[PDB]
C-alpha cells in the first residue's frame, strides 16, 4: 500500500483488532467483572459457577 | 527392534467427571 494523506476515504489506513473468545476444556479463565457471593444449601436458587 | 502393544496409551480426553458409561 502505498498511503498517502491526501487519499479519499477508502483508500486511508484503517487498523484492526479481532478479538477472538475461545472455550477449549480447562476450569476457568478470564472474563467480566461480576460480583460473586457465598452460596445456600437445598434452596432452590438460580446460580452460576 | 519392533515390539507390539497390547492396550497401551489410552488418556482421559477431558475434565469432567464421569463413572460407569460406556462412553464413546
Amino acid at each position: 500500500y502505498g498511503f498517502q494523506p491526501t487519499n479519499g476515504v477508502g483508500y486511508q489506513p484503517y487498523r484492526v483488532v479481532v478479538l477472538s473468545f475461545e472455550l477449549l476444556h480447562a476450569p476457568a479463565t478470564v472474563c467480566g467483572p461480576k460480583k460473586s457471593t457465598n452460596l445456600v444449601k437445598n434452596k432452590c436458587v438460580n446460580f452460576n459457577f | 527392534a519392533y515390539t507390539n502393544s497390547f492396550t497401551r496409551g489410552v488418556y482421559y480426553p477431558d475434565k469432567v467427571f464421569r463413572s460407569s458409561v460406556l462412553h464413546s
